[PDB]
């Protein structure tokens, strides 16, 4: 997209949004990365809903596709699976690569930097959910990394209540109990965060606490079906 | 379990 | 899709259908029509339902952002609406060229000849929807002698209650209404179609006679919002 | 003013 303005792609990718065009909204927000300029809030939250809807869109087929090949056990379904997992991969590599290159690096503020690193978990732990090989023990690892290290900023930069902390730590939460086989630890992590974020909740404006408290019901919601 | 849905700006 | 058997690319068809992948969907269908052989009932329906979910796609997202424009009046609005309109006049130029080559031209039967000839007016429909060129009365006309063979043998091959038969009603009363600016005669065909096959539901079977009478309800409900 | 959905096989 490297003909087109900045400003023009940030426009384009509203507009995909409204259209439920999310492939090119997510190609629209990687050109805007690539222009090399830091992203306001604003556009990192683009950025953000263009890929989880894109790579929401293959978790989906490759969980229909898993299925049938579980209970399947000719060719068809494995490589049918085969296709979409590499699809899948190819859009959390590109996901990854555009935090490597180079948001994470120029993010000093705690509200960008605590963002991009909870994106980098939350796609570490998507390429987790699909691996099975050599590499999946470190894949596991790198989303751990990712997360801890937003977890450690967040806790010493942010309130209990911002809804970026509360949702890399419900984010966190998933990742203990899916991934790394950890329920202990989710229910632990999301228990903490509930209660911090309760106790915080005095110090909002009305919007504020919309906004926090609607976190807290996920967090909740996944403490009632973990308990 | 349930992620942040994370799907709408 | 040269490489991949016909039967695999049908196999895949289905799999692209459970998983929500219609593009694949779509890609599968055209390899299997490019193999040359006639198509199946089945067959026909994976490649209508394929099309039907990618097209539909791209004219909800067209009018979404034809009614952004209309309000409008940057030069961004208008592009993104001709670049999702070509992607459609794109994916409709496709479906024309495999019914052309060669699909209509080796149809016999009389359900194989009016399935592919109803395809072919609704695809003219969904281009004479984004026409404004010196070719829009031409689509509209390539729509209406497109469906208006496919009604001429409905009416002398097939019962009343026929499903293709009935849909390919409905289809042209909405090209009658929506596209020729002739509300009477969407109106007269939509009501002498559902009397006809109201009077010959006697005749069917239990599931034929579920098959016939949810488009009968679709006829019923498009003359309740047009009387 | 609905076409056939057709959208399901
Ligand atoms: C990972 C994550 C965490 C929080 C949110 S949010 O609360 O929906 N959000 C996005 C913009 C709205 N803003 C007011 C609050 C923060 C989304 C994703
Ligand atoms: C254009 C059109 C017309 C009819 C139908 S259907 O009734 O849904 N159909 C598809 C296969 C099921 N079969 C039993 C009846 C015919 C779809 C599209
Ligand atoms: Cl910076
Ligand atoms: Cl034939
Ligand atoms: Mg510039
Ligand atoms: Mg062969």
């Amino acid at each position: 997209m490297g003909s087109m303005e900045r400003a023009s792609l940030i426009q384009k990718a509203k507009l995909a949004e409204q259209a439920e065009r999310y492939e090119d909204m997510a190609a629209f927000m990687k050109g805007a990365v690539e222009k090399g300029e830091e992203l306001s809030c604003e556009e990192r939250n683009l950025l953000s809903v263009a890929y989880k809807n894109v790579v929401g869109g293959q978790r989906a087929a490759w969980r229909v596709l898993s299925s049938i090949e579980q209970k399947s056990n000719g060719p068809e379904v494995r490589e049918y699976r085969e296709k979409v997992e590499t699809e899948l991969q190819g859009v959390c590599d590109t996901v990854l690569g555009l935090l490597d290159s180079h948001l994470i690096k120029e993010a000093g503020d705690a509200e960008s930097r605590v963002f991009y690193l909870k994106m980098k978990g939350d796609y570490y732990r998507y390429l987790a959910e699909v691996a099975t090989g050599d590499d999946k023990k470190r894949i596991i690892d790198s989303a751990r990394s990712a997360y801890q290290e937003a977890m450690d900023i967040s806790k010493k930069e942010m309130p209990p209540t911002n809804p970026i902390r509360l949702g890399l730590a419900l984010n966190f939460s998933v990742f203990h109990y899916e991934i790394a086989n950890s329920p202990e630890e989710a229910i632990s992590l999301a228990k903490t965060t509930f209660d911090e974020a309760m106790a915080d909740l005095h110090t909002l404006s009305e919007d504020s606490y919309k906004d926090s408290t609607l976190i807290m019901q996920l967090l909740r919601d996944n403490l009632t079906l973990w308990t | 379990a349930g992620s942040i849905p994370g799907r709408r700006s």
